[PDB]
């Protein structure tokens, strides 16, 4: 569920940080 | 389509929603299109716009590859077992389609037509769900003016 | 999931009629008929239901099974140019083709035939309409295996023959289109008899 | 403007956000992170030995052909706000006993390597120790963003000068830095596959 | 009603096998398998689901659809005389018949087969008895208009051969019955293509 | 129904839990982490230069000896739902000058390499500094699972287009990937052992 935990978090990664 | 000279490399014309997915494997993924026709508000008829799921009666050409017109007249494929919509021409045009994803298996692959030809459609066959086929309920009804 | 396949409509046919004919298309319900050599000229007599099941596919589904009891729906679609002005009327007589002729919707008056039950229908205001023609059987239900007493004629008639210019230059056409469905939907004995028409 | 939906699919962020776990380990929703990873342009670009030799005399014949990210993605978009990390490896046949110590330094963008006073920050890595050279040039430039390829960039941006002592054949990648984007967003080109002689 | 002709049984074939035989109805399960030239003969491969459907007047219903995901059920019945004493082992491989021969449930040992998924059956204590076969498929669910890529092999095989009386005149023989319907159903998408087969 | 037991004896899980710390250190109860510990199946591998060779042309006659676990347990089942770590070591005589950079890619299951644009992730790792090349090619299919082998593969899944520069023997190990299993259960192949000629 990890990426699925940050993915709904919309934490600073996924948006290219 | 062809360039030559021979030669004979291969040219698309893709769309954004095509422009990504032939930057990945797989895909997964709801359509939209918009269907806008150009008319008058005299141009009149019933237009049916059908689904029909999976590979295609195409025909596979040496080096391209396109449909065949002949398996879909209004008795081979019929559009009354086949989701439906019959837009009128009257006043009523714009429309957007949206199209949910589904399919036996859970991805697709995303050459499409990339190396497609006579003998290699494979993954074509495999890189669609299904397709859209527009076909007139009406003959266009508008005067000679 | 058992029977909607049923109730999800089907197309019967594509009509197409043009300016100054003078054939079944046209004639609109002769006010007078004394023989039946010259009777009120139809358009396209559907004996339901069968003509109904026989198409979109659904006798495969009907198969394996004896009874139904069925109201069937109409939609008429219709799509002609504004310079165009004409009227029709839809209308069904039930057990039509199983009666004496002094009492059928044909060797019968324009007045009564409207008379019927059913509906006008004109070219720029009501461009498509609908109806449900209610079970007409006189039994317990309708049989499939059989599929040869049609307890209906579905009879459309015109009022005013095809209107346009002058000229009417092959451009004063119009187009028609039928689809049906059935609604009060009963599917009740199994069998292995099918109907094979 | 009626817009009809098919096949009543359930809610769609439920299946494929499940629908991952079931044939993706990873869960992509944004699309800069492409930028991050370094995917290769060249797998040769034999090298000359000590002569400076920038990077804009080869990435011009980079952001022609769309084999990376960088430039697959350049056309949809016109603009960028990042450093570009270069990542170069060796594959020279260095069986030798001559010490290699490729150098890396700063030169503006489209400048050509002959007009510079070579100082300033820089990097050695010895390929006998480390086939590697993994610089993260920043973004130098004095304006808010910067058209993706014009011919009127006379020092409006940050380059390389890339630096050697031997004759060398390399590997070369490169993604963007961690704050590495692009501006509008516009069409899309035309694309050429594969060509069959005849 | 709009599956659950789905979910009515229906009869594959009716079986027989004799004493004394030494034929496909007997040699059970060699305990070696040295060749392909010598495999576990079997009795009746059904290629599931297909064979289901295309028999039970299940097509017709299946008939303008695309995708099906189904677990399918079974029943044998079995009725013999007191004076008979055999065993049987019932088994299911999927892909059995896409798959490298190395892995099969053909050429390869009793004791593997036996440990196959399935049942064994008596003539005396079991002799009815069922299954459950679920969805065996590796995709998002079962395609019918191919009706090609049949995702399961559905082997029988014998562990004791027949025993009756030593005289063994004929009838000290035995009879089948198999049934077959499905669970877990689900009809999702429509078409026009239909497979003809 | 009528099921009998010998010998009165104790908890069992009394004296076996009691029983491996006066015998084995380790105390196994599942048999999944089996796919998590490489052991090996081949030991030459001769490869050749500059010709990026797939695996699945390698792991078609491994698939099939049970020189491993991956492929012995197989036979139990059918399916798998898990990325293959390939673990490959060198033994080449490298006593010589050139930079040896094998390097590895993702090719989809049952592709001959020929017909690829070979782009994409990747991996270069050189035996001169590090004689292995470790990656971990995950599960990217498109299906719920996969049979173990069957000949209808023309893409439902991931490989990885092993790619080299020069003349190599390499040993070879795979387990799986965290998240690597096998679906059904069914029964088991023959085996054979020990042959003598006469």
């Amino acid at each position: 569920v990890k990426w699925f935990a940050d993915i709904v978090g919309g934490v600073a990664a996924i948006f290219g940080w | 389509t062809i360039r030559a000279v021979t030669s004979k490399t291969e040219v698309m014309d893709p769309a954004p929603c095509e422009y990504v997915a032939n930057l990945f494997s797989y895909w997964r993924a709801t359509m939209c299109y918009r269907i806008t026709v150009v008319k008058t508000a005299f141009h009149t008829g019933r237009l049916e716009i059908f689904f029909e799921p999976g590979s295609i009666p195409t025909v596979r050409t040496a080096d391209n590859l396109g449909p065949d017109q002949t398996q879909l007249n209004g008795t081979i494929a019929p559009s009354d077992n086949n989701y439906k919509y019959i837009l009128d021409l009257t006043n009523d045009t714009e429309v957007t389609i949206k199209v949910p994803y589904v399919s036996n298996k859970m991805f697709m692959k995303t050459v499409g037509i990339y190396g497609a030809h006579d003998e290699d459609n494979w993954n074509f066959d495999e890189s669609f769900t299904g397709f859209l086929c527009i076909r007139p309920i009406t003959k266009l009804m508008a005067p000679d003016t | 999931s058992i029977i909607q396949f049923l109730q999800r409509p089907v197309l019967i046919d594509n009509i197409e009629i043009v300016a100054g004919t003078t054939a079944d298309n046209n004639t609109a319900l002769s006010r007078y008929v004394l023989d039946r050599t010259n009777p009120q000229k139809y358009i396209k007599q559907w004996t339901l239901p069968s003509t109904v099941l026989k198409a979109g596919g659904k006798a495969q589904k009907l198969a394996n099974f004896k009874y139904l009891r069925c109201d069937v729906q109409v939609k008429i679609v219709l799509n002609a140019n504004p310079f165009i002005a004409g009227r029709l009327y839809l209308a069904y007589s039930p057990y039509d083709d199983k009666v004496a002729p002094e009492r059928r919707i044909i060797y019968t008056s324009r007045a009564g035939v409207t008379g019927y039950p059913g509906v006008e229908l004109d070219f720029q205001l009501d461009n498509s309409v609908e109806m449900t023609i209610p079970y007409a059987s006189f039994q317990e239900a309708y049989d499939l295996v059989s599929g040869n007493e049609d307890f209906v004629q579905l009879y459309l008639f015109t009022i005013a023959p095809v209107l346009g210019p002058s000229a009417e230059s092959a451009n004063s056409k119009v187009d028609l289109s039928v689809y049906m469905w059935l609604d009060n939907i009963s599917l009740v004995i199994p069998t292995y008899r099918l109907n094979p028409n | 403007e009626n817009t009809i939906s098919f096949f009543d699919s359930g809610d769609p962020e439920r299946m494929n956000n499940e629908a991952l776990m079931r044939g993706c380990g990873e869960q992509i929703v944004n699309l800069r992170p492409l930028l991050r990873t370094f995917r290769t342009i060249n797998d040769n670009w034999s090298l000359a030995a000590n002569t400076k030799t920038p990077i804009t005399d080869l990435t011009n014949t980079a952001d022609a052909e769309g084999r990376d990210y960088m430039s697959y993605l350049s056309f949809l978009y016109r603009f960028y706000r990042g450093g570009r990390r270069y990542k170069f490896f060796n594959t020279t046949p260095l069986k030798q006993s001559q010490t290699c110590y490729v150098r890396s330094f700063l030169i503006p963008r489209n400048y050509t390597a002959d007009e510079i006073n070579t100082d300033g920050p820089s990097h050695i890595t010895y390929p006998v120790i480390n086939p590697v050279h993994e610089v993260e040039v920043p973004f130098y430039s004095q304006y808010r963003k910067i058209p993706i390829a014009s011919t009127s960039d006379k020092g409006y941006d940050s380059s390389l000068m890339y630096y050697t002592n031997v004759g060398t054949q390399q590997i070369v990648a490169r993604a963007g830095n961690d704050d590495f984007t692009f501006g509008w967003m516009i069409g899309t080109p035309q694309l050429q596959g594969i060509t069959k002689e005849v």
